[PDB]
């Protein structure tokens, strides 16, 4: 153990050393931000060149952060990355089955993998994340994928924590670009006209501040949390707020998901990186469940963040020079459904 | 390992630091050198350790090398003399 | 005592002063957080205005208040004049730093010197 | 004693011959002309420059470069941690804590000099009383990470070793003038 | 015209200094003893007040000392008990004076040493 | 150097002056390097004699500023001397 | 041992009488340092009065400021000491009139005398905290535009309070408290021995 | 005894002032080139 | 007579003598009311009335330039309406009274 | 007058100069410029440091003309000890003094024209400059920020030989000078972009206190080097370069001057330079030779405090000005009676000069300040200090 000695800012200690295997993912960035404000040892395993892993340097402290080669396949990787780490954190995921790597690759085989050397090691917890409503038979592959690896990881690694976060609301984020940039798109299409899937953002920090309480927590053991969120929305409004703030028309015309399906099928075959895909736009008008779950924030510390209240700052670079200066004052807010 | 038997415990994350990379360390070590320099055998109860080479070397000292039992050892230098 | 007056010749008089700069500020929040694109709430920011005129509430002699206002005057400047960018405002928030607690039991656990 | 620049000593009396003259400056640009000669003319000489990887420009005996600790001829470490390198330095970098080595030698157990934090200033070339720490020749160390800057007594004894040849000649040549 | 105030010039509103290190830090007002190494004198002469000590946890990638309280390496100089205490007061920080404690006279005479029964 | 002379020829020309007499880049014209050793001389104070530091210590005989009208016919008086006024040069009085 | 003339030490000294007399309401001390230099101490009140009759005087044209400074003497109750430096081309020689300013207890501004104050006043003011009446526009010059303190003075923390760095989570600089990963070790220099009388 | 000083009787003189110089073609002459090559071109 | 100043600024002014016999005299005048004994009026009406006298004294300006320096004649006009300016203001400041107030004690003491 | 923040556009550098202005189209209404952008603490940290463990934060504080600067702190606490340099050293501070002052100058004319458009002038005599680098570290150490010119004279003795280059470098340099000036001095569109832009008075560059080739520029005759002579600049001969009608072009043509006037001073210096010791003997204020500390005790014991401790000044307040390059340069180091400084006021000759930016560039267009910033050679180094 390190015993915490500081003021609670950067250039202190606070006894944390944690592998987290995907920190360049929009969520890790996050992750990685509080674990080095708060002056843990992070131990930061990369695949993408060092280019793309630079803007986590600045994070955290000199000999705080340290960045290790590991790839998915080779098992020897994920071994020395846990040597010297006591906390285990895996955000390893992806929207597009990519040609080398299967859902099951992303959200179940290799999750397992690492929290089985992370106890062959001997870290003292491991935190694995996967995507809320997630059925062992919810319908896209992913979710359903998700589900079967938080199982066996259980097995690899008992009392493994499993935070089950929703969509996450955050800059960089999907939920929140996605339906905004459909801009280009002329019309938007909107599964049932965007009805009958209330959802429930969560904003990225809320996320990133609970999975780092559970670092620093005993509480939390075995503990499958829910950060979902301070609101719910039908994605009626949530796409027209999201177009309001981004100041574009909104034209929610209905399409048959049959036929949406395959839309995504379409992006999806995109060799660089599909923008929509079959497993996304189940995913999308793939209903929030509901909210009874071992808490997630709050429970774990940290109070939800309205939507409305940043979303202004993920939502401005889409607006016209016109609207830059607008405010969320001027703009309408969205409405809820308890439903 | 170090000089100073400087070596990180098994559990220590430092050692992450070393992990794919090199702990620097240096295989001539101070006090085996000076050892192996044998023990001079000067013939005058005091002689001066000026740390050879005058105003290259370390501030001249003068050593008693008197004590049959042992010998004299520069502070600065470690050679050791004896009479 | 038997002090110079900076300004104000009494409590009474610098406190007109305070008017006027609570004024100025209240009037000149809205437009900050649209010059500046600051992602906060006028109402917030304007609650803000009324934190700082207050943290200074307890002063009672009229010297220091006069300096306080020309110091605010100053800051107000900086701010309706830019000079002093996002950064330096939302700096006022403390939006990064994570709060601490002041609570003994939660002192004790966390810090050697409370 | 001074001396007037622009100074226009007296009125000279425009004379056709003058005004032709300059006229002709403004109206045929010659002067412009002149100073085209003086570029064209250097594009004749010689470029001053030099291959950076196999020429390098010259730097004499006391240039400071990369701080290194050196070793007696025996093979003891020279500094005796009199820890005056570390009150003289301006920048706060040399950090030395010590104790008496087995051998019953003073030696310094921790040396860490923060070349970030140094300025290369050479004061603790110049206090050292036994010239342990010195100012190196090379100065090329640039480095990838923050982390691989701060050097700890292995990095600076290590650098020590690889150039103590040329440090021992350097400091050959000017140790007169010191 | 001067005017009338009865408030110890409390000036922490100017200062400019974080309100945790206003409250919560207690300087002491003292004449620096003599190191007895030494047996000059001249640097128990003047006052100084210094801030309370603080954490100086060791840093985990070089070893060396680290500190998070600014006000830790300061210390003023005061020519006078009276000024020191001033200091204190209008800059808000609670102060506890120690007297000064000088050497007592000693009477001393070489004849002593050869004193027929001492 | 090392130019070809019409090369030299154009360059004095189009510059309008001999630059050749006077290279910028240098060639063994540079002080040798390893140039002799030096003796450095000692300076006074160096005398094994007579040479005691009371009587050359200017650092603290100095002595606390002169004060003048503490506050605890007559001519006029200037800070000093009017300046003298300075003289045209005389080897290049203009430009 | 460095020359001294004792030529200037006379004219100065002479010079330092004569302007105490033509202006008694303020001169409180009027010194000439072993180093030939004099320096008129003035009540706060005369600063306006006494750098005029320097700058336009016949028998002392003193044209040009050379610096504006303020001095930190905790212990003295007026913790400020405005030094103004001040230079004669006529008669090619410097004086330096002080004052002695409190934090709350302002001091008129010269830059009616000489425009030069118009910067270092603002200089003093960023710094020290002495407030310049009647300056044309007096605001921080050398600190950052949200600093909060005076940074010269002597109660203030050499590392400061608050350092800047940039967060990821709010893409945008943001201060902290200062938190500093080797102290500046404060080495204790004087020695327990004096040197002369002085 | 050898330090690093003047040669003896001192060194060589060096140049400071301007030796920029004036040198071309006279006005008159020069507006009769251009002058000529018109006169000349135009016919 | 002469065709410029060396300052930049300052432009040659025709009939200096005047120009100056004009200024010292006006100056004389105003210190007229200063208080008997004041030690201002008593120094400035010597360096004042010295300087006329010679203005009076001398018809060439390069020799009147020699006598009271201040190296332009121009130069001396500044300085003497400038002095001008601040008699005016002085009496106005009332500076030959006594020190408004000692200053507090130990405030000069440098040691410190 | 729409407020461009212009200046954090990197337009005339010198450093980074918010020069926030408002501009009618074309036309500057209102400079003020803004500073602070390095200021870095200089004159704080001096309090916590030696008075020779500071003498490094002097180079720092104007790097153009890195020794010239050493010399003010040096005079300064020289006086303050009341200790003299031996004379050759006070040579040799005159000998780098003045390269230091060449230096500076090429920096100033060939950076003023870069921002102006010409771009050859700089590479000519950069090439130059880097030669005299070269001398620099041949007799320091270090090609800049030397530390070479301490409290109590130089550190070390000239190299053997540094003497004959200095010689065959001031032999040729002034032809160097003289091809600038056949591309600037005269070319029909320096001098319009110069002529007649930002002319100051003479009696308002005393007034705000320009000090330095700003005033000389316009007529006053002032060179603290012939007023007040400091080491030995008094046993030189030179012409201070006087100049009438000031305006950038006129200043300009007066720093060529001065160029051409300082070879003058080297070749004295390099004609007469006396055999001697380079540093007080006062083993009290200089630290002791080493082949001494290390063969005699009261060397070693010298040795060890200065080092450690320090000079221990008389308690006292001095404000010592040189003739730096760019203008006056002083420093009021007022001290107890400490090893380590108590106040240390750099006046730079540049704080003033910038505040005149106002009262110069009036009515003038976004590239006539362009041209002003350089003709105040302003290092925001010494500004912001
Ligand atoms: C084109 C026709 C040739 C031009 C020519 O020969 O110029 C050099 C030749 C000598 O010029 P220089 O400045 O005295 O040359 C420097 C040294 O003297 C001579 O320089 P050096 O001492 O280094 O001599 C060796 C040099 C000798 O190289 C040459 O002198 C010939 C260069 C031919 C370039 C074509 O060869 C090399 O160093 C390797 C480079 C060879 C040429 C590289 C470029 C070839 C370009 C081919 C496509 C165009 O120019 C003249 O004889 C007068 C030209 C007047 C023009 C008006
Ligand atoms: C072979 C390369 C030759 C390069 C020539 C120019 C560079 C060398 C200059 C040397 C020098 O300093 O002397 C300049 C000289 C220097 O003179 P000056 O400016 O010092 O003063 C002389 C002139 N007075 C005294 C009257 C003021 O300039 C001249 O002699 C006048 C040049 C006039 C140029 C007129 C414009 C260019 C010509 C336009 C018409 C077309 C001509 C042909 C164009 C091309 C056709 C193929
Ligand atoms: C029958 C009688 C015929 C008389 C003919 C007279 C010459 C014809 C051309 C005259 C051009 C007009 C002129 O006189 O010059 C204008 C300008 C200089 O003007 P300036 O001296 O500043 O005077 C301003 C007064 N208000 O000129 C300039 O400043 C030009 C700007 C500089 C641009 C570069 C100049 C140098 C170019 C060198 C190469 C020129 C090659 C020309 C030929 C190329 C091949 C065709
Ligand atoms: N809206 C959301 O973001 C939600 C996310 N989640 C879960 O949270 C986790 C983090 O999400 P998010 O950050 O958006 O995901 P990202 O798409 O940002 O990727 C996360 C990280 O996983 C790494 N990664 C992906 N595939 C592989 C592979 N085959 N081998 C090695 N590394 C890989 C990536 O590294 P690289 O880019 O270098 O390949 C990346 O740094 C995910 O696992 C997801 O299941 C759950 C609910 C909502
Ligand atoms: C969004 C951006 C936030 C920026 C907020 C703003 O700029 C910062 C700022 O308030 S600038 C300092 C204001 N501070 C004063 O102006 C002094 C007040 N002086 C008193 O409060 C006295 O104690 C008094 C006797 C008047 C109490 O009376 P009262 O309680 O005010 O009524
Ligand atoms: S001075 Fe030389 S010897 Fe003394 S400690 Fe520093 S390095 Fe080691
Ligand atoms: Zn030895």
């Amino acid at each position: 153990a390190v015993i915490p000695h500081g003021k609670g800012g950067r250039s202190s200690v606070s006894g944390v050393v944690a592998t987290v295997f995907g920190a360049t993912g929009f969520l890790g960035r996050y992750v990685v931000n509080h674990l080095g404000r708060m002056g843990s040892q992070v131990i930061i395993p990369y695949r993408c060149d060092v280019y793309d892993i630079m803007h986590l340097r600045l994070m955290g402290d000199l000999g705080q952060l340290t960045f290790l080669e590991w790839d998915a396949r080779d098992k020897d990787s994920i071994r020395k990355a846990v040597q010297h780490s006591n906390v285990v954190i895996n955000l390893i995921g992806r929207e597009w089955e990519t040609r080398n790597f299967d859902f099951e690759d992303v959200f179940v085989n290799i999750p397992r993998a690492i929290a089985q050397a992370s106890k062959e090691a001997g870290v003292e917890r491991f935190i694995h994340v996967s995507h809320l409503n997630a059925s062992m038979k919810s319908s896209s592959k992913s979710l359903r994928s998700k589900a079967v690896g938080e199982k066996e990881v259980r097995s690899v690694f008992p009392e493994a924590i499993i935070i089950r976060p929703s969509d996450i609301f955050g800059r960089e984020d999907r939920f929140l670009n996605h339906f905004a940039n459909y801009r280009w798109f002329l019309a938007v299409p909107l599964v049932s006209l965007g009805f009958k899937t209330v959802k429930q953002p969560v904003y990225v920090a809320d996320v990133s501040k609970g999975i780092v309480n559970a670092t620093k927590d005993p509480d939390a053991v075995g503990k499958t949390f829910a950060f979902t969120g301070p609101n719910r929305y039908l994605l009626f409004h949530l796409v027209k707020y999201i177009f309001g703030m981004t100041h574009r028309t909104f034209i929610p015309y209905p399409l048959p998901l049959f036929v949406y399906s395959w839309i995504g099928k379409l992006f999806g075959l995109s060799p660089f990186e599909p923008w929509t895909t079959k497993d996304k736009v189940e995913r999308i008008h793939i209903s929030d469940v509901m909210p009874t779950d071992l808490p997630g924030l709050e429970d774990l510390g940290v109070q939800p963040t309205p939507l409305e209240l940043k979303s202004i700052e993920v939502l401005r670079r889409h607006r016209t020079y016109r609207w830059l200066s607008s405010e969320i004052e001027e703009t309408k807010p969205a409405k809820t459904v308890n439903y | 390992i170090t000089h100073t038997g400087q070596v990180y415990d098994e559990k220590d994350y430092r050692r992450v630091r070393f992990v794919d990379r090199q702990k620097e360390v240096n295989e001539n070590f101070a006090i085996d050198l000076i050892a192996q320099q044998p023990v001079n055998e000067v013939e005058h109860r005091i002689i001066a350790c000026d740390g050879g080479g005058g105003a290259l070397g370390h501030p001249k000292v003068y050593i008693n090398l008197d004590k049959e039992t042992k010998t004299g050892t520069c502070g600065y230098c470690g050679l050791q003399f004896k009479q | 005592t038997s002090v110079k007056p900076i300004f104000s010749r009494d409590l009474n008089e610098a406190k007109r002063r305070v008017r006027e700069l609570y004024r100025a500020w209240y009037r000149e929040v809205p437009n900050t957080v649209h010059l500046m694109q600051l992602d906060i709430t006028v109402k917030q920011g304007r609650d803000k205005v009324r934190e700082m005129f207050m943290k200074n509430a307890h002063v009672t002699d009229p010297r220091v208040v006069d300096l306080l206002v020309i110091k605010g005057k100053m800051e107000l400047q900086e701010t309706i004049k830019v000079w002093k960018q996002r950064t330096h405002v939302m700096r006022f928030f403390h939006e990064t730093e994570t709060p601490r607690p002041k609570d003994f039991l939660s002192k004790f656990y966390m810090g050697h010197d409370p | 004693t001074y001396k007037y620049v622009n100074k226009k000593e007296q009125e000279s009396e425009v004379d056709m011959k003058s005004a032709t003259d300059n006229a002709a400056r403004i109206l045929m640009w010659t002067e412009l002309i002149r100073g085209l000669g003086m570029t064209l003319s250097y594009l004749f000489r010689e470029p001053a420059t030099i291959n950076y990887p196999f020429e390098k420009g010259p730097l004499s005996p006391r240039f400071r470069g990369e701080h290194a600790l050196r070793r007696y001829p025996s093979g003891e470490e020279r500094c005796i941690a009199c820890k005056l390198c570390e009150a003289i330095c301006p920048a706060q970098a040399i950090t030395i804590e010590a104790e008496p080595r087995a051998d019953g030698s003073r030696r310094t157990t921790r040396y860490d000099i923060d070349m970030t934090k140094c300025i290369y200033c050479g004061f603790c070339q110049e206090a050292c009383p036994v010239d342990a720490i010195v100012e190196g020749p090379n100065f090329e160390f640039s480095t990838e990470t923050h982390e691989e800057l701060l050097y700890n007594k292995e990095k600076l004894l290590n650098n020590g070793d690889k150039w103590e040849a040329e440090i021992a000649a350097n400091i050959q040549a000017d140790y007169l003038y010191r | 015209q001067l005017i009338t105030v009865d408030e110890k010039l409390d000036i922490t509103t100017l200062t400019g200094v974080p309100e945790e290190h206003i409250k919560t830090r207690k300087v002491r007002i003292f004449v620096p003893a003599r190191n007895n190494m030494q047996s000059g004198v001249n640097n128990t002469k003047k006052w100084k007040m210094e801030f309370d000590t603080r954490e100086r946890w060791e840093n985990p990638l070089m070893g060396w000392a680290s500190t998070a309280d600014p006000l830790s390496n300061m210390v003023l100089t005061f020519s006078a008990k009276e000024d020191a205490i001033a200091f204190a007061e209008k800059n808000g920080w609670s102060y506890d004076v120690e007297e000064k404690k000088v050497p007592k006279p000693k009477s001393k005479s070489y004849g002593a040493n050869f004193s027929w029964n001492k | 150097a090392s130019a070809t002379r019409v090369i030299q020829k154009l360059r004095n020309w189009a510059s309008g002056q001999d630059l050749q007499a006077k290279l910028q880049l240098r060639y063994q014209e540079i002080a040798k390097r390893t140039q002799p050793p030096p003796k450095l001389p000692v300076g006074p104070s160096h005398k094994l004699s007579n040479n005691y530091y009371c009587t050359r210590d200017g650092r603290r005989e100095v002595v606390p500023p002169s004060i003048i009208m503490s506050s605890q016919e007559k001519k006029a008086v200037t800070p000093a001397p009017p300046m003298k006024r300075w003289e045209l040069s005389k080897d290049q009085p203009y430009l | 041992v460095r020359p001294r003339s004792d030529v200037t030490h006379k004219q100065l000294s002479a010079f330092g009488e004569y302007v105490a007399e033509i202006l008694p309401k303020y001169v409180q001390q009027v010194q000439v340092s072993c180093l030939d230099e004099l320096e008129i101490c003035i009540h706060p009140d005369g600063v306006i009065p006494t750098l005029t009759f320097l700058r336009d005087h016949t028998n002392a044209q003193f044209k040009s400021l050379a610096d504006l400074t303020a001095v930190d003497v905790p212990t003295r109750q007026n913790r400020f000491e405005i030094v103004y430096n001040l230079l004669s081309l006529r008669f090619n020689s410097r004086i330096r009139v002080k004052t002695y300013a409190d934090e709350l207890t302002p001091i008129d501004s010269i830059v009616s005398v000489h425009i030069a104050a118009n910067w270092y006043e603002r200089e003093v003011w960023d710094m020290f905290g002495v407030f310049f009446f009647n300056h044309p526009d007096l605001r921080r010059i050398l600190t950052d535009y949200g600093f909060e303190g005076h940074p010269f003075r002597k109660d203030f923390p050499l590392t400061g309070y608050v350092e800047l760095r940039y967060d990821d989570e709010v893409k945008r600089v943001v201060a902290e408290p200062v938190e500093l990963a080797q102290e500046f070790r404060k080495f204790d220099l004087n020695s327990p021995w004096e040197a002369f009388p002085a | 005894v050898k330090q690093d000083m003047p040669p003896p009787g001192g060194y060589g003189p060096i140049d400071y002032k301007r030796n920029l110089p004036r040198r071309g073609l006279s006005g008159y002459s020069m507006f009769a080139v251009g002058i000529g090559a018109l006169i000349f071109g135009y016919w | 007579l002469k065709k410029t100043t060396g300052l930049v600024g300052l432009a040659v002014c025709d009939t200096p003598h005047e120009r100056l016999t004009i200024l010292y005299t006006k100056t004389l005048d105003i210190l007229k009311h200063f208080p008997k004994h004041a030690a201002y009026r008593k120094y400035t009406e010597q360096i004042t009335n010295e300087k006329l006298d010679m203005v009076k004294a001398e018809p060439d300006v390069k020799k009147l330039e020699a006598l009271l320096q201040g190296g332009e004649v121009e130069e001396v006009i500044l300085q003497a309406e400038k002095e001008l300016s601040l008699a005016r203001k002085m009496l106005k400041w009332k500076p030959w009274e006594p020190l408004v107030e000692e200053p507090p004690a130990n405030q000069w003491k440098w040691p410190i | 007058n729409m407020t461009l923040n212009f200046g954090p556009q990197h337009p005339a550098a010198h450093g980074v100069l918010r020069l926030v202005l408002e501009l009618s189209g074309e036309m500057v209404r209102k400079c003020d410029p803004h500073i602070g952008l390095l200021h870095r603490g200089t004159e704080k940290l001096i309090e916590y440091k030696t008075y020779l463990q500071a003498l490094p934060y002097f180079d720092r504080l104007d790097y153009v003309s890195m020794m010239c600067n050493e010399q003010a702190y040096s005079i300064a606490v020289e006086k303050l000890l009341n200790i003299q340099p031996p004379p050759r050293a006070q040579w040799i501070r005159v000998l780098f003094g003045e390269i230091t002052r060449i230096l500076n100058h090429i920096m100033a004319v060939t950076t003023h024209a870069l921002d102006i458009g010409a771009m050859t002038p700089f590479f000519w005599m950069f090439e130059e400059r880097e030669k005299m680098f070269e001398f620099y570290e041949r007799v320091s150490g270090a090609r800049m920020h030397a530390a070479y010119i301490r409290p109590g004279g130089v550190h070390q003795d000239l190299p053997l030989g540094l003497l004959d280059d200095i010689y065959e470098f001031s032999k040729n340099f002034s032809l160097r000078i003289d091809e600038v000036e056949e591309m600037l001095t005269n070319n029909r569109i320096w001098r319009n972009r110069t002529v007649d832009i930002g002319v100051v008075t003479a009696e308002d560059a005393l007034n705000y206190g320009f000090s330095g080739v700003m005033l000389r520029g316009s007529g006053i005759q002032w060179d603290l080097r012939k007023t007040q002579p400091y080491d030995v600049y008094d046993q030189v001969e030179f012409d201070v370069p006087i100049g009438s009608r000031g305006d950038c072009y006129d200043r300009y043509l007066c720093r060529v001057e001065e160029m051409r006037q300082s070879l003058r001073i080297i070749e004295q210096c390099l004609n007469k330079m006396p055999p001697g010791e380079i540093k007080v003997d006062d083993a009290k204020v200089s630290p002791p030779k080493r082949a001494e500390m290390k063969t005699s005790m009261e060397s070693l014991i010298h040795h060890f405090k200065l080092y450690t401790e320090g000079y221990q000044v008389p308690p006292g307040a001095t404000y010592t000005a040189i003739e730096a390059p760019k203008g006056e340069f002083g420093v009021y180091l007022v001290s107890d009676g400490s090893s380590r400084p108590y106040r240390c006021k750099i006046k730079a000759p540049g704080f003033a000069h910038l505040a005149g930016l106002d009262k110069m560039s009036k009515g003038h267009m976004l590239a006539d300040v362009v041209a002003i910033i350089g003709t105040q050679d302003i290092v925001f180094g010494e500004i912001d200090r």
